[PDB]
């Protein structure tokens, strides 16, 4: 009888975890602050790593990394991608970004970002740009719009590349994100989940009112709020892989795998594989696992690009179920025994 | 030359005393009855290491140590033992009532009735020193007398001895090497009023000892032996400069310069690599860069903690055994490609290495195979605050309820003590994190 | 070092004489007082209960208590009879009629200043005192009422010693007279204020067990005191045999004891035993000494939780075996274990088993549970209390009714006080 | 990587190597301490004492 404690009530996906482990017979919840646990559901915040692996007779196992959040706040990513010689600053699938410290706080990039406006400016490039954070964003062609922005806030924010030439599904001349649910397990073996969903925006794109961010901005609680048009072609405006893949081979002759999932696997592959060394339990005394959100753009040309990667992510409705005995089946049971939903990411080319 | 004089406190410091005089007598050629037939220079000397050994006109090699125990019975095995007239009986202190694992008991009320004896004895040894540098003490943090009389050792001899060093070799308190419930208790105050008395403090995990036995020496359930001949084997490491010759860490100063930038953040991480069984039939010698890589690898610290979340202050390896500059330096080159190692703004990224050409010596019948090569790194890295983290939380669950508390209000101790340790041990964790964290 | 041994009033007498003939067994020594074992760890912890004799004869620092002879006098004729010093065999004449207050304040004051003559003579031939064990039962007169006098001038002359009891508490399953919840009732409150650690040791339970498994029908006082010895062996086996725990129960008091009032042990032995062949593995040993049905306190464990635990394992066994199932009985019911307490239960080893067996556990409990004992002897005590039932047995000997309610408040308040840690 | 105070002997050698370069109580005090405590323990043992009597 294996033993667990749950340090976060406010997460769906883990809610259902500690249920679906309930019913097993195998194993049985302990009170949050006690001890002797197997396994640990932890905190969001502050979650205490120090006190693992210090249990006499006890395998303990935790469902985050230490760490892994320099992948997983705006900031830290960039910073991370930039100074990585694996991602570096010659990075070709994430957005042109720089990191901006508000002047009352006064390492901050501003006016080497501002390098890049003047040259794209004086370039005639298209020159849209984001200013976000870690629901207050600015997209705008003003650079001294942008930096003014940031500073009324009080937080440090990422200025980044806006994706001009997004491409739009039709029929709506429509914006939208990808979101790949990711398992790494305590071996590290990367697994990506087979059903992604698409985060579809139900407002045509329209490339000259930024100041409107309805057809700009793809949350789910944006457009449950903001947008006419909820619900409007997609179930909860939400497509699934079948779909988008069907509509790939009508619309433009090819498939998800290739025009999209390879690059999103190999994003994927070279983030994680970039932070391993640094947060890898392979020789600690204690255990980690952890389920990832990854959030993907593709452009006109069927390019895919890294918008973020989120840390605690809960899952799409339908998903649920498939996915949490999932994680129990490979995160969970593979320390605490009792056809794949994911698909291991690996891959050994010499050179 | 400079002595230093050792003084090992509690059962835990004179079993692990007793542990390295012997391993000194080896390395050294030190005979058990006090005889050095290499030391030419009979009856004087200042010698390397004539900071550790005074000397007798007979020719015998006295270690400048005193034990005190508050009972006889663990200090009676050196007064019997093999090592019997090594030392000189007015080295040997014994009371007849321990102090029960309460550390009100051995600070204020055993404490009281011998400090004066112990400093009357420890002044014999300063006696018979040209330039005393200070101290190494020996306890441990759980027990009541290793806790509690300790710290009021310490408080005195930093009042007797002002300008003198005091370095501790600190036992913490793990449930898997038989403990008392209270030990927390008794580590946050002892941790508490030794704190400014202590110049450097290397901490030693009886949980990391342990597992390092079980792991890599195969002893399903290690013993005392096995676990001070290991501590004995680091602890050498570390003293080695002070007995022999060489130009790093060659006195006590030099350790606080060298590992203790901020005082207060003053516990060094010892790493030790290779541990190796004696009945291993067949092994294959380990290289410079595999010795060196291990000293990055938790399992083989002195502390379980993971070091790439946190910050370093200051790294000095110190290698024994067939090891030349250049190796060493390309081995730290592979290790900064492949590992986190990153140190804070204010301190350069880099090493002091110290090499001795003798590799371990090894007692004869112990554990350990003798190698060809061997390395003990200290780091000063922000990362051993999760062993202050542990205490601190297991001090808060009992202390919450009051638990046990009645015992330490009978020898007289306020209550308040308590939450002053507590609070103190609060800087001290925020210290660390500021330090070794830059916000999320 | 040295603890001096006291056993008051009829029971006392009878569980303390088959106690020093099990021990005296067990090292080696004769009903004279001669050793003549084969092994020298019979003798390391020797002098912790007894003093050594002219001619090295080994005699226990126990002395004998009674206001009558009729027990000692079976003594000085039973199996061990003469290995007792004949100075410490103090008696009078007139007896305590099952009464506490002659126990404690007529018949026993008269008798008690004698028996600190020789408990003093006792301490002054002793090294290094660290304190007193008495056994006693609760129910009667003298161990009850004369042995916690005598506990109170103890604790008055050596206020920095160690007190520890094994106090037999009444039950009417094994019961002589109706007025043992009062004595037990007014005997518990002097033993929360005046000792550092008490085995509670219930004849209801020791019934129960001789009764549902040991299998006898018709159990006797002697059936009774089997149990009694073989768990009282096991209790002190780190007082008088060599191991990495030496021989004190300062330590054990500070380990065991996290409020001063709640010291009040529930103890277990494993495997019960009457007066066979089959292996008992660790993991049996284990289960069988936490389980209820092995517990001489009849409270329900699972009634309660776990504030400290002590465990004793006796024979040639493999102490990572040991270590393993001690760690998963708390791993597998940490429910029952005080979590605001880290590290609750303590194991310690001795490689010499107990007569006629090659491997025991003795279990040590500082259970909340233990409330169920008082609250059955209080609800005992009211019934009668509420009527004045048989009160004129005390108030002849001068008490007042107030010293009986206040006795029932306190024993209601050391209840309060458990229930308030069961639930914190 | 510069190597640097190089120092040898016959029993070894010392050096540093840098990756990169960065970006009291008194006596009277004590015993007064010790003796308050002490008191301490004087006094809730003539409470017990003083219980003992009535
Ligand atoms: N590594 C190691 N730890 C020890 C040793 N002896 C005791 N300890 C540990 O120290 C703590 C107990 O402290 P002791 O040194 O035995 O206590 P003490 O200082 O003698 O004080 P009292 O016995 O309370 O008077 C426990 O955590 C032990 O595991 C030893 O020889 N080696
Ligand atoms: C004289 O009788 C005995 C003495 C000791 C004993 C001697 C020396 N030191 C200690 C320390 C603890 C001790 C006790 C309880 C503990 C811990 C840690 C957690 N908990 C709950 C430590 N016990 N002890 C031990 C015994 O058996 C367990 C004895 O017999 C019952
Ligand atoms: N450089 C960029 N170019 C084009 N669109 C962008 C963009 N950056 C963000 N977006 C859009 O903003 C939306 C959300 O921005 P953001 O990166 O902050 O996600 P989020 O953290 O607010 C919610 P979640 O964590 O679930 O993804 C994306 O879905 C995308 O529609
Ligand atoms: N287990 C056990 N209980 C006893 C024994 N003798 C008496 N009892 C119980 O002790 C209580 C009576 O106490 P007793 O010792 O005879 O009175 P005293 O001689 O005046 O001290 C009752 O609970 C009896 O059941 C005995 O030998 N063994
Ligand atoms: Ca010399
Ligand atoms: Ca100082
Ligand atoms: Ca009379
Ligand atoms: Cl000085
Ligand atoms: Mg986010
Ligand atoms: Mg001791
Ligand atoms: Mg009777
Ligand atoms: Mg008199």
């Amino acid at each position: 009888m294996y033993t667990f404690v749950v340090r976060d009530e406010n997460s769906s996906v883990y809610a259902e975890v500690s249920r679906l482990l309930l019913a097993t017979g195998q194993w049985k919840r302990l009170r949050k602050d006690n001890p002797r646990f197997n396994l640990m559901l932890g905190e969001r915040n502050r979650l205490p790593f120090g006190r693992l692996g210090h249990e006499p007779g006890l395998v303990q196992l935790v469902n985050y990394y230490r760490g892994a959040d320099k992948l997983c706040r705006k900031a830290s990513l960039v910073k991370l991608i930039k100074t990585s010689p694996e991602l570096s600053e010659s990075c070709t699938w994430f957005p042109e970004s720089y990191v901006i410290y508000p002047t009352n706080l006064k390492t901050d990039e501003r006016e080497v970002f501002l390098a890049a406006y003047n040259r794209r400016r004086e370039g005639r490039e298209g020159n849209v740009w984001i200013a976000k954070s870690s629901e207050g964003i600015l997209i705008s062609s003003e650079a001294s719009e942008l930096l003014d922005f940031i500073d009324e806030q009080g937080q440090v924010h990422v200025i980044q590349k806006y994706l001009e030439k997004p491409l739009l599904l039709e029929p709506g001349h429509r914006k939208f994100d990808i979101r790949s649910w990711v398992l790494v397990d305590h071996l590290y073996n990367i697994y990506l989940y087979r059903e992604g969903v698409l985060r579809t925006s139900s407002e045509p794109y329209n490339s000259a009112n930024f100041q409107d961010k309805t057809c700009h901005l793809t949350n789910h609680c944006i457009q449950k709020e903001y947008s006419k048009n909820y619900g409007r072609y997609e179930e909860g405006n939400e497509m699934f892989f079948e779909e988008f893949n069907q509509y790939l081979m009508d619309a433009l002759n090819t498939t998800l795998e290739n025009s999209i999932l390879l690059q999103i696997k190999h994003i994927i592959r070279s983030c994680l594989m970039c932070i391993e060394p640094a947060i890898s339990t392979k020789h600690l005394h204690y255990q980690s696992f952890q389920l990832f959100g990854f959030d993907f753009m593709v452009d006109e040309e069927l390019k895919v690009w890294l918008i973020e990667v989120n840390g605690a992510p809960a899952c799409a409705q339908k998903l649920y179920a498939e996915l949490c005995q999932g994680i129990v089946d490979v995160a969970i049971s593979s320390v605490f025994p009792l056809t794949s939903i994911f698909i291991k990411l690996h891959h050994h080319h010499h050179h | 030359m400079r002595e230093c004089i050792s003084i090992h406190v509690g059962q835990a410091g004179v079993q692990i005393g007793n542990a390295c005089w012997e391993l000194y007598c080896l390395e050294h050629g030190i005979q058990p009855d006090g005889q050095m037939p290499s030391d030419k220079t009979i009856g004087g000397g200042d010698d390397s290491f004539n900071t550790f050994f005074s000397e007798t006109g007979a020719g015998k090699h006295v270690p400048r140590a005193v034990f005190v125990d508050l009972e006889p019975t663990v200090i009676d095995e050196v007064r019997t033992g093999t090592y019997r007239q090594l030392f000189h009986p007015e080295q040997l202190i014994t009371g007849k009532e321990d102090a029960a694992n309460n550390y009100a008991r051995g600070h204020y009320t055993i404490g009281k009735e011998i400090i004066d004896l112990v400093l009357d004895r420890i002044r014999k040894l300063a006696d018979q020193c040209t330039g005393l540098q200070g101290f190494l003490v020996f306890h441990s943090f759980g027990g009541g007398t290793g806790s509690g009389f300790t710290s009021l050792l310490m408080e005195r001899l930093s009042v007797d001895y002002g300008k003198k060093s005091k370095l501790e070799f600190s036992i913490y308190p793990a449930p898997q090497v038989s403990t008392a419930v209270v030990e927390p208790y008794n580590s946050i105050l002892t941790t508490h009023t030794t704190l400014e008395h202590s110049d450097c403090a290397f901490m030693v995990d009886n949980e990391a000892i342990y597992d390092i036995c079980r792991r890599n020496l195969d002893i399903e359930r290690p013993t005392y032996t096995n676990l001070n001949r290991l501590i004995s084997q680091i602890v050498s490491s570390i003293t080695a400069s002070l007995r022999f010759d060489g130009a790093l860490n060659v006195d006590l100063t030099e350790f606080q310069t060298n590992l203790v930038p901020y005082p207060r953040i003053h516990f060094p991480l010892a790493t030790y690599a290779p541990v190796i069984s004696a009945e291993k039939a067949y092994h294959e010698q380990l290289s410079v860069a595999e010795i060196t890589n291990a000293c990055f690898e938790p399992a083989n610290q002195m502390v379980k903690c993971d070091p790439r979340h946190g910050k370093y202050m200051a790294c000095c390896l110190l290698y024994r055994g067939d090891v030349v500059p250049k190796d060493v330096n390309a081995a730290i080159a592979t290790i900064k490609t492949k590992r986190s190692i990153q140190f804070v703004d204010w301190c350069p990224t880099g090493f002091k290495v110290g090499i001795n050409y003798q590799p371990p010596t090894v007692v004869p019948g112990g554990d350990l195979a003798k190698v060809q090569r061997a390395v003990c790194m200290l780091s000063n890295t922000t990362a051993i605050a999760e062993a202050w983290a542990r205490l601190d939380h297991k001090f808060d669950l009992m202390y919450a309820k009051r638990a046990f508390v009645h015992w330490y209000v009978g020898e007289g101790m306020e209550e308040g003590e308590f939450s002053e340790a507590r609070e103190d041990m609060a800087a001290l964790e925020k210290d660390y994190e500021e330090v070794g964290v830059d916000s999320v | 070092r040295e603890i001096v041994h006291i056993q008051a009033g009829q029971c006392g007498n009878q569980i303390g004489a088959k106690f020093w003939e099990v021990i005296s067994d067990e090292h080696g020594i004769d009903p004279t007082g001669s050793y003549h074992g084969d092994s020298d760890l019979q003798l390391e912890r020797i002098n912790v209960y007894y003093n050594e004799a002219t001619g090295n004869k080994y005699v226990p620092r126990a002395i004998l208590v009674d206001l009558e002879p009729g027990t000692m006098d079976s003594v000085r004729s039973g199996p061990f009879g003469q290995i007792f010093r004949p100075d410490n065999f103090v008696f009078g004449q007139s007896g305590a009629g099952n009464n506490w207050a002659k126990g404690h304040y007529t018949e026993g004051a008269e008798l008690v200043d004698s028996v600190l003559d020789v408990v003093r003579k006792e301490s002054e031939s002793c090294d290094c005192l660290q304190g007193f064990q008495l056994t006693h039962s609760l129910g009667g007169g003298t161990g009850s009422g004369m042995g916690t006098l005598l506990i109170s001038k103890i604790r008055e002359e050596y206020p920095d010693r160690i007190m520890n009891t094994f106090s037999v508490m009444p039950s009417p399953k094994v019961s002589d007279t109706v007025v043992e919840p009062y004595n037990a009732t007014l005997s518990v409150h002097q033993l929360v204020e005046n000792t550092d650690e008490t085995y509670c040791i219930d004849n209801e339970a020791l019934y129960d067990i001789c009764f549902r498994t040991l299998k006898l029908t018709t159990p006797t006082y002697g059936d009774l005191n089997h149990l009694v010895s073989a768990t009282m062996s096991g209790v002190t086996t780190c007082l008088r045999f060599p191991g990495q725990l030496n021989a004190d129960l300062r330590k054990l008091a500070v380990n065991m004891v996290p409020f001063p009032r709640l010291h009040f042990f529930m103890p277990g032995f494993a495997p019960l035993t009457s007066r066979q062949y089959r292996a008992l593995t660790v993991p049996e040993l284990t289960q069988q000494m936490f389980d209820s049905k092995n517990m001489m306190a009849a409270c329900d464990p699972r009634h309660g939780r776990y504030l400290t635990v002590a465990a004793i394992f006796r024979g040639r066994m493999s102490m990572k075996e040991v270590d393993e199932q001690m760690l998963n009985v708390q791993n597998k019911n940490s429910s029952y274990f005080v979590e605001w307490i880290p590290n609750n239960v303590k194991t310690a080893v001795c490689d010499i088993p107990p007569r006629g067996l090659k491997m025991s556990a003795t279990f040590i409990g500082n259970s909340t549970a233990i409330q169920e004992l008082f609250k059955r002897i209080s609800e005992q005590f009211t019934a009668m209390f509420r009527r004045k039932a048989f009160l004129h047995w005390y108030t002849g000997e001068g008490m007042d009714e107030m010293e009986f309610t206040e006795a029932e408040s306190n024993m209601n308040d050391l209840v309060s006080e458990y229930q308030q840690y069961q639930d914190a | 990587m510069e190597v640097i105070e190089l120092n040898k002997c016959t029993s070894g050698q010392s050096f540093e190597v840098i990756l990169k370069p960065p970006s009291d109580p008194s006596l009277e005090e004590i015993q007064k301490k010790l003796e308050a405590a002490e008191e301490r323990r004087k006094y809730q043992e003539a409470e017990l004492l003083k219980h003992l009597a009535e």
